[PDB]
């Protein structure tokens, strides 16, 4: 759970 | 269905988005955004509809 | 989110948009499984709405989304409609999740964790970007 | 509308619950976690979704939208059901069905 297979950019 | 702000003006709300359409052809938010601005129009807003305009 | 900015297509991954029987939005989720959605109490799910996944830019005509039906509806018991406290609500899908890189689930806190007033955190959703 | 196609999102700071009674007074439950007051606030439509805070590497359910501002004033902090304080009934349910 919680890291995305796309990396979200902030 | 009757929608009663008798509990306004209220200065927090959830924020769920459940628009309602005013008398004036605006939409409200959900109905604590429509309630506090009905309280504040002196009772001359009333619902239209539910749902977007 | 008012002073927000559009995030990348697929990076948060358990974000769903909780929709009503005619497909409109009123409510944000996040998947903790393949078949579980956590939400607001307030937001007052049925078993007549759905939870789509995978979802990005709302407006499509379509993207390669799931729409999953609910089976149960969990609201805490404690859940004060005048204070608004206790506000969660468990969604079970009747219908699992199918996990891929635009869909799986946050992780849950354990409830002796911290998070220090200061720190940085994000959210996420489909709200009023202005008032 | 305001309302937005594309999914949004935003960082913000969390906020300790003595700081959020400055803002909301005896409104401020156990159970609920505040943060914003950036320049950033949740609205109509964000409520359920996800505040989350990294945890080792792992994006970390810390908070769901819960209430704010009845204009979404960026300058109030939103006020989010603090899953710490109900994450024992989540698991407890889980474990149940």
């Amino acid at each position: 759970c919680g890291v995305p297979a796309i990396q979200p950019v902030l | 269905v009757s929608v009663d702000c008798s509990e306004y003006p209220k200065p927090a709300c959830t924020l769920e988005y459940r628009p309602l359409c005013g008398s004036d052809n605006k939409t409200y938010g959900n109905k604590c955004n429509f309630c506090n601005a009905v309280v504040e129009s002196n009772g001359t807003l009333t619902l239209s509809h539910f749902g977007k305009c | 989110i008012v002073n927000g900015e559009e995030a990348v297509p697929g990076s948060w991954p358990w974000q769903v948009s909780l929709q009503d029987k005619t497909g409109f939005h009123f409510c944000g989720g996040s998947l903790i499984n393949e078949n579980w959605v956590v939400t607001a109490a307030h937001c007052g799910v049925t078993t007549s709405d759905v939870v789509v996944a995978g979802e990005f830019d709302q407006g499509s005509s379509s993207e390669k989304i799931q729409k999953l039906k609910i089976a149960k509806v969990f609201k805490n018991s404690k859940y004060n409609s005048l204070t608004i406290n206790n506000d969660i609500t468990l969604l079970k899908l009747s219908t699992a999740a199918s996990f891929s890189q635009t869909v799986s689930a946050v992780c849950l806190p354990s409830a002796s964790d911290d998070f220090a007033a200061g720190t940085t955190c994000v959210t996420t959703g489909w709200g009023l970007t202005r008032y | 509308a305001n309302t937005p196609d594309r999914l949004q999102q935003a960082s913000l700071p969390l906020l300790s619950n003595t700081n959020c009674k400055k803002y909301w007074g005896t409104k401020i439950k156990d159970a609920m976690i505040c943060a914003g007051a950036s320049g950033v606030s949740s609205c109509m439509g964000d409520s359920g979704g996800p505040l989350v805070c990294k945890k080792n590497g792992a994006w970390t359910l810390v908070g769901i939208v819960s209430w704010g501002s009845s204009t979404c004033s960026t300058s109030t902090p939103g006020v989010y059901a603090r899953v710490t304080a109900l994450v024992n009934w989540v698991q407890q349910t889980l474990a149940a069905n």
